[PDB]
């Protein structure tokens, strides 16, 4: 019924810190416990991202959907007063993200750490001695696009150790380093280790790979086949004239629909989980967005 | 203040200090819950005893 | 004069007046009062029952638009939004009076296997010992007190040989939630439970309804596990596993959050995968899959989950029940 | 948890008195000083049915 | 005033001592534990005084 939350800073802030955090009056950020009265160390993003430990980005990932959003509200000398995102309400919020990604209206927005950069994100309170860390939020379609080229970074750059190749560490910066968007292209920062809790995300990942190759339909490699050659497509001008080897000898039995058929039935139901694994994180639904007021109003 | 020296000290001149504190603000809350029966048969009007 | 355009002003007023007013809260408060008229008005809370008048109905509320009666009648309504309080929504089984054990914890989680012929009339509807005795001291020796020929629950389910070896036996079951109402009949029992809402008693004289699960079966995947945050919110799973020794069923609890706990239970599961995986079966085309997940509903963290015993002909079985749970199903996830 | 089967929540009327009960208890029934206790916090503070 | 230090392996400023308590290069150590020479090799809290 009510959903208040009174942050108080111990110390009084500086003039010029108080003008930095009204320019994000109408952002989220996620609070720690659900609490009308809090300090000023629940509040950010800024422990799990700090400056003397390495970024994750997945156990940052993991802090989100734990935690309990809330949309900043206003602004005083010695407090911050939110209202917390609770499931069964309508809000009122504002794109004021640094790194400017323009919303759609009635689309789904995503949550996601500070992937294009920690100075983006921060205002720091030297008064306080913390560095308020926001979250980034993307629309929903380019969102997943840069969290897969988080992931497979976390692999390729692991493959490639150290290789004197001009191809190597330079096709997988240039495809995976950035983002494009309309008349933009953004740089994300990338690990220069790829950590734990990571990778351990891509071993769940292949074990639904390893299980799904075994039932791959075939005739559905055979359509492959033939159009790669007869037909000239441009899904399929990927694969040049070349055709992949492994199909060929994957491939060698007449088709037979009874098996295809069972196939397909035990692969959906891999795919149908395996969508649980790529959302990793609370998202938003928008129903309208002025280009000029900058205020949706999520659900 | 100041005073009158006869060496050819450097004098300091009338001097005035100018100083400004500043208020705090404290904040403090509980929580307490209560059983929707006891809210409900607050409201309800008894007819037996 | 002309007559104000087509609208008419001073009756518009009426009509949004009703309109204006939110509910009540952040009321001050006065130690010297401590008990206010004031206060009571932002406390009670409009229980929806009566006596059976014309004029008693009235008085309640229950002939109100709005989903939820809001008493007084007129009076105080027209607020529509206050704490967005959802009824329940309540589900009515058919049941076999000789498959449904009357002795039941009125709270219990149930699970209705769906049938495969047309037009019937009957329904098929299993508790947690059940479904241990159909999929075959704890509960071994109480589940067998409660369900004697086990032959007769065997009836229900003429695939389970077949269904259990291609591994889709859990998508023909569907949780149903817990138990509300039984009424106790001969032949055809009459039983009602809460799918999706508040589970809240029907009974005249309100008593809390606590979900109850045996603590065998329970698995807390918090503690097991052991800054983390601390969320409102905690949710209970089910997981039906399909293993060597045969099928199993299993209730988890954690907060952490979707992604994450399909996470923990590959981890939690990973002994008993090397096991089957080495032992039995290595591999086949239908064969391939191990479990599946759904979740029960939405808990209060912090709180709930006590541990109590179940006394029924004179022996117990150590149960843990949930308070204030929420009903909220969702499918089957397979693990893998 | 743990009523340990001696404590009947009837709603009785109780009678006050001006000794101090308050001093370190809750360290007392964590420990077992005495048998038989129950701990009720919150919506379980409340007088039972009758 | 008659010595520099007593051991420049912890004095310096990339010696072993500094490399292993001071916060520049403890990247992938777990933020959980407590390190009493933190106080004494940590640059921040030196030059915050």
């Amino acid at each position: 019924m009510d959903l208040k939350v009174v942050v108080s800073l111990s110390s009084r802030l500086y003039t010029d810190e108080i003008a930095k955090m009204q320019q994000r009056i109408g952002c989220i950020l996620p609070l720690a416990s659900t609490h009308g009265t809090q300090n000023v160390q629940g509040l950010g993003l800024g422990q799990v991202y700090s400056l003397e430990t390495v970024p994750d980005y997945v156990s940052m990932y993991n802090y989100l959907s734990d935690c309990t959003l809330a949309v900043l509200d206003e602004v005083s000398v010695d407090s911050l007063i939110l209202t917390k995102i609770v499931p069964g309400q309508t809000y009122a919020i504002k794109n004021k993200y640094q790194p400017f990604f323009q919303w759609h209206g009635t689309g789904s927005l995503s949550v996601m750490p500070p992937v294009f950069g920690r100075e983006h994100a921060t205002v720091k309170l030297e008064s306080n001695d913390v560095d308020i860390v926001f979250p980034m939020v993307l629309p929903t379609p380019i969102a997943e696009e840069v969290l897969q080229k988080i992931l497979l970074f976390n692999v390729y750059s692991r493959v490639v150790m150290q290789a004197p190749g001009n191809a190597d560490m330079l096709d997988v910066h240039m495809h995976l380093g950035s983002v494009s968007y309309l008349g933009h292209h953004y740089e994300l920062a990338l690990p220069e280790v790829p950590g734990p809790l990571g990778l351990a995300l891509l071993d769940n990942l292949s074990l639904y790979f390893c299980i799904m190759v075994t039932l791959l339909p075939r005739a559905s490699m055979r359509l492959v086949r033939g159009l790669i050659r007869h037909e000239h497509h441009d899904l399929l001008n990927l694969f040049q004239e070349m055709v992949p080897d492994e199909i060929a000898r994957i491939d060698l039995d007449d088709l037979s629909v009874a098996d295809d058929l069972s196939r397909m039935r035990v692969m959906m139901t891999y795919l149908q989980s395996l969508a649980s694994l790529f959302n990793l994180g609370p998202r938003l639904a928008t129903a309208a967005y002025s280009q000029e007021t900058l205020t949706a109003t999520c659900w | 203040p100041t005073i009158a020296h006869g060496d050819g000290r450097r004098p300091s001149k009338q001097r005035t200090f100018i100083v400004v504190k500043n208020c705090h603000k404290h904040h403090i809350s509980t929580e307490m819950e209560l059983s929707m029966l006891d809210l409900e048969i607050l409201h309800s009007i008894p007819e037996t005893p | 004069m002309k007559v104000q355009g087509s609208v008419d002003r001073r009756r518009l007023q009426r009509r949004i007046a009703g309109l204006l007013p939110p509910p009540a809260r952040r009321l001050n408060i006065s130690r010297g009062s401590e008990f206010t008229r004031d206060v009571r008005g932002l406390v009670e809370e409009h229980a929806q029952a009566s006596s059976l008048s014309a004029a008693a109905v009235w008085r309640a509320g229950l002939l109100a638009p709005g989903e939820v009666a809001v008493a007084g009648g007129g009076s105080g309504g027209g607020s529509f939004s206050w704490s967005g309080w959802r009824p329940p929504v309540f589900g009515d089984f058919l049941i076999h009076a000789s498959s449904f054990n009357n002795a039941e914890a009125t709270g219990t989680p149930l699970f209705q296997f769906k049938q495969s012929d047309p037009f019937s009339g009957v329904d098929a509807v299993f508790t947690p010992l059940s479904l241990f005795i159909l999929m075959n001291g704890g509960l071994t020796r109480m589940a067998n007190l409660l369900y004697d020929s086990p032959a007769t629950l065997a009836d229900l389910v003429p695939d389970f040989g077949r269904l259990v070896a291609d591994r889709r036996f859990h998508n023909f079951i569907t949780p149903v939630g817990p138990l509300v109402e039984n009424i106790k009949s001969t032949y055809l029992n009459k039983i009602t439970t809460v799918v999706h809402g508040p589970v809240v008693s029907k009974a005249i004289p309100r008593s809390t309804v606590k979900v109850t699960v045996p603590q065998e079966a329970f698995v807390d995947l918090d503690a097991w596990l052991s800054l983390q945050p601390c969320p409102a919110d905690a949710r209970l799973y089910v997981a039906l596993t399909y293993e060597e020794a045969g099928p199993r069923f299993t209730f988890f609890q954690s907060s952490r959050g979707h992604c994450q706990i399909m996470n923990i239970l590959r981890i939690y599961y990973s002994p008993s995968i090397m096991h089957r995986y080495a032992v039995v079966q290595p591999l086949h085309i239908e064969e391939l899959t191990f479990g599946a997940v759904a979740c029960l509903g939405t808990f209060s963290a912090t709180d709930g989950w006590r541990r109590s015993a179940f006394n029924y002909r004179g022996s117990s079985l150590p149960v843990v029940e949930i308070d204030s749970f929420y009903s909220n199903v969702s499918d089957w996830e397979v693990i893998l | 948890m743990a009523s340990n089967e001696g404590v009947e929540n009837r709603p009785f009327p109780y009678l006050t008195v001006d000794a101090d009960l308050l001093s370190n208890l809750r360290q007392s029934a964590a420990e077992g000083l005495f048998h038989s206790f129950d701990l009720l916090v919150g919506k379980d503070a409340r007088e039972a049915g009758i | 005033e008659y010595r520099s230090t007593v051991n420049p392996w912890a004095s310096q400023l990339g010696s072993l001592g500094d490399i292993m308590y001071n916060s520049s290069y403890r990247q992938t150590a777990v933020p959980g534990l407590y390190s009493p020479c933190r106080a004494f090799f940590n640059k921040e809290e030196l030059l915050r005084n």
